[PDB]
RNA sequence: AAAGCUCCUUCGACGAGUCGAGUAGUUUGGGAAUGCUGCUCAAAAUGGGAGGUAAAUUUCUUCUAAAGCUAAAUACCGGCC
RNA sequence: GUUGACCUCGGAUCAGGUAGGAGGACCCGCUGAACUUAAGCAUAUCAAUAAGCGGAGGAAAAGAAACCAACAGGGAUUGCCCUAGUAACGGCGAGUGAAGCGGCAACAGCUCAAAUUUGAAAGCUGGCUUCGGCCCGCGUUGUAAUUUGGAGAGGAUGCUU
């Protein structure tokens, strides 16, 4: 096959070949919406390891966002309270800026699922995703064991909640000692160890 | 404040703890509903027993390493010396796990009986009643008494090694040379010198040549 | 059957008796080994990519002599003590077959 | 069309007694997909290559 | 036509601006730094992660990341009884 | 020159569809205090809580190891009892604080990417239809069958389903 020397060609970034296709195309977007539809994957091999398919019902979108840190919003610089958080300026959000293309992507494309996203490319100012989507209401999409688990109710705007590659990840979701406090949710734990449980027969 | 000789205390109140209590109110009534879907899955699995079959195993720390329990499911190497495909295992009531290894041959001959003493009592009803395979029970020992919980019947006969037993005097054996006290002694001085002992076994010979 | 164990407690290979037995490898433990569609692939892939900024920057430090350098240099970039030391064999590698050839 | 008429030809012959193989023979043609062509290449069996610009 | 079992010389593809490293902020019982996120650097093929005191050298143990689905035991008197 | 393709981007009260609001006791995330305690107070505490914002269901979430261990080894996920007011954190002040093992309730396993069907895209949405199919379209920049590490592929061999 092909795809596997374009996964070995996509690890070499900084050679002479990849280099010049990232500034050409990186000039050609920006000049286009900050969202838009691609008529067809841009990276063919990444798209497919993630689940991609050449049929009806799967569609690519391409979005950017703004690349920093977050800037606390307060009127001015005032806070009101102790010193120990009056902090405004070094403060960084909780969830990735890939978290924050699918969001956005979703509230466009309100009759679709979201199923994943990748890297594609960035500057001083943007980073660059492409997002993956499929019709729940398509015809070939019903009809296909290996993904109408995704026409269920319960999978209703997947990346609103976490239950997205990059949503596992920020949640903290793996086992063994590290993700002591995370592993099964940090909110549902928090509440199990702060529960004080009185028996019948004390 | 303190007054008086007390233990100083430590009482985890001062979040809202009000917000979350749990009380059991309802013990006696869950207990009732628990019941009930035992009684119907018992049911739903006509002649069949309501368990799976399980292995026996022994505990992990130098604490509980003496005593041995049921685990999860039968290796790949066990189902393979009774003769059992690993296909059909899972249809006739035997759970498997596939992440388990025999590092001894204690281990893996123990259960190995225990799956031919289950093999042997076994009864296979034909999938067709009017077509008998000859894998099947060939139905004139279809009728007989059963048993419906398989962890009574295949359970941990001795989990404990016998704690006293009698031997003829005169067949009592001989102490180590030292005495157990010293044999202790030197097994611990001699790992806390490993090092150093090859070391100097080292220089020496490197500086004999 | 690696070692018989001594049958005491606190010693060198102290622990309980037992008969221990060798076990075929599981296919989970290839995960290292070479094979040799992925060697005919990564040849030349290289061939055709070339190489990094920061590597073409150790090679001349490498076949001018200097070595502390170059270790000291390529720590800064990979960012530990053992991928440094393994970068540093493959192009020095690449150096010999090179003026070796021709 | 010419497979559906190659097919009907086939079932004829199964029909009548004989197997396929003895209607229709070995064919020629030319390659194409870019997965089964770089195989084609790696194993040493293509003659001749034409790749879009 | 499709399916299971017993043996074997040889083969045996395995997820990248990802892992990892430095630095800043927040958080955790986690202490030369437990998790998360921003910026800079940026991999490999018996390779890679972990092995609760920072570092170099030599061994050992245990798994196989960066794609995905799935009932029960658990919570709740908001809704209908 | 004429004519015919392909790629990208648009129009239409074109054929057929789909989302918003309510509810929010319980569930998944983001954002975020001060009163109070320390007999004063800034690190700390209250609290990873109240208020604010987005997204679901009868449950949700988690889940079939890049786990625990250091043993004669256990073996997906969740919950109760115990571990334990313990290891550890802390103007080491006031205060805070888990996990492995052990018994039980309940038990269930799986599918993709990376291989040439190459002696035959074997795959699919839509329209019309005696009902048997026909027609355009999607798709080779890859739709079916086959394989998922517990393996497997390729060879032997002769029983069984
Ligand atoms: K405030
Ligand atoms: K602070
Ligand atoms: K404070
Ligand atoms: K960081
Ligand atoms: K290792
Ligand atoms: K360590
Ligand atoms: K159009
Ligand atoms: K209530
Ligand atoms: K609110
Ligand atoms: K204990
Ligand atoms: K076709
Ligand atoms: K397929
Ligand atoms: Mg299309
Ligand atoms: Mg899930
Ligand atoms: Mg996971
Ligand atoms: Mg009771
Ligand atoms: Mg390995
Ligand atoms: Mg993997
Ligand atoms: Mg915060
Ligand atoms: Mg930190
Ligand atoms: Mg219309
Ligand atoms: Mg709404
Ligand atoms: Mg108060
Ligand atoms: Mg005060
Ligand atoms: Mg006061
Ligand atoms: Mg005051
Ligand atoms: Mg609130
Ligand atoms: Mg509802
Ligand atoms: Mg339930
Ligand atoms: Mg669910
Ligand atoms: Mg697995
Ligand atoms: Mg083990
Ligand atoms: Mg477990
Ligand atoms: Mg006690
Ligand atoms: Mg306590
Ligand atoms: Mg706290
Ligand atoms: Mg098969
Ligand atoms: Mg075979």
């Amino acid at each position: 096959g092909a795809l596997k020397y374009l996964e070995e060609l996509s690890k070499k970034k900084q050679s002479d070949v990849v280099r010049f296709l990232l500034r050409v195309r990186c000039w050609e977007y920006r000049q286009l919406n900050v969202i838009h539809r691609a008529s067809r994957p841009s990276r063919p091999d990444k798209a497919r390891r993630l689940g991609y398919k050449a049929k009806q019902g799967y569609v690519i979108y391409r979005v950017r966002v703004r690349r920093g840190g977050r800037k606390r919003p307060v009127p001015k610089g005032a806070t009101y309270g102790k010193p120990t958080n009056q902090g405004v300026n070094q403060l960084k959000y909780q969830r990735s800026l890939r978290a924050t293309a699918e969001e956005r992507v979703g509230r466009r494309c309100s009759n679709l699922r979201v199923l994943n996203s990748y890297w594609v490319n960035q500057d001083s100012t943007y980073k660059y995703y492409e997002v993956i989507l499929v019709d729940p209401n398509h015809k070939a999409i019903r009809r296909d064991p290996r993904i109408n688990w995704i026409c269920n109710p319960v999978h209703k705007h997947r990346e609103c909640r976490g239950l997205t590659s990059t949503g596992k990840k920020s949640r903290g979701l793996n086992k063994g000692h590290r993700f002591n406090k995370t592993r099964a949710g940090r909110r549902k734990t928090w509440k199990r160890h702060n529960t004080l449980s009185l028996w019948r027969y004390r | 404040a303190i007054k008086h000789n007390q233990q100083i205390p430590n009482n985890h109140f001062r979040k809202h703890w009000q917000r979350r209590v749990r009380c059991h109110f309802d013990q006696p009534g869950k207990k009732v509903t628990r019941r009930l879907a035992r009684r119907a899955k018992a049911a739903a699995l006509a002649p069949r027993p309501v368990d799976k079959l399980r292995p026996i195993v022994r505990c992990p720390t130098v604490k509980y390493n003496r005593r041995t329990r049921l685990g999860r499911g039968f290796t790949l190497e066990e189902l393979k010396a009774a003769g059992i495909p690993r296909l059909l295992a899972p249809t006739i009531g035997i759970a498997v796990d596939h992440r388990r290894k025999n590092l001894s041959e204690e281990s893996l001959a123990a259960n190995v009986q225990r799956l031919k003493d289950y093999k042997a009592r076994l009864i296979l009803f034909p999938r067709k009643s009017n077509k008998p395979k000859k894998a099947d029970t060939p139905k004139d020992q279809q009728t007989a008494e059963t048993t419906t919980s398989l962890r009574t019947s295949f359970g941990v006969e001795q989990p404990l090694a016998p704690g006293f037993t009698e031997i003829s005097k005169s067949e009592i054996p001989a102490g180590i040379e030292g005495g157990a006290y010293r044999a202790l002694r030197k097994a611990r001085s001699d790992a806390r010198l490993v090092g150093v002992r090859e070391k100097r076994a080292k220089e020496k010979a490197e500086a004999e040549a | 059957a690696p070692v018989e164990r001594t049958g005491l407690i606190r010693g060198l290979n102290k622990g309980h008796k037992t008969t221990r037995r060798v076990l075929k490898e599981r296919p989970s433990r290839r995960k290292g080994a070479q094979s040799k569609r992925t060697q005919f692939v990564r040849s030349l892939i290289r061939e055709v990519a070339g190489l990094a900024p920061y590597e073409r920057r150790v090679i001349e430090l490498l076949r001018n002599g200097k070595d502390k350098r170059a270790r000291k240099f390529s720590k800064k970039k990979l960012g530990t003590f053992g991928r440094a030391k393994r970068k540093c064999e493959e192009l020095q590698r690449i150096i010999a077959e090179s003026r070796r050839a021709h | 069309q010419e497979k559906k008429e190659r097919l009907l030809r086939e079932a004829t012959a199964i029909k009548e007694g004989k197997k396929k193989e003895d209607v229709s023979k070995k064919p020629y043609t030319v390659k194409y997909g870019l997965n089964h062509v770089v195989g084609l290449i790696e194993n040493k069996k293509a003659s001749l290559v034409l790749i879009a610009n």
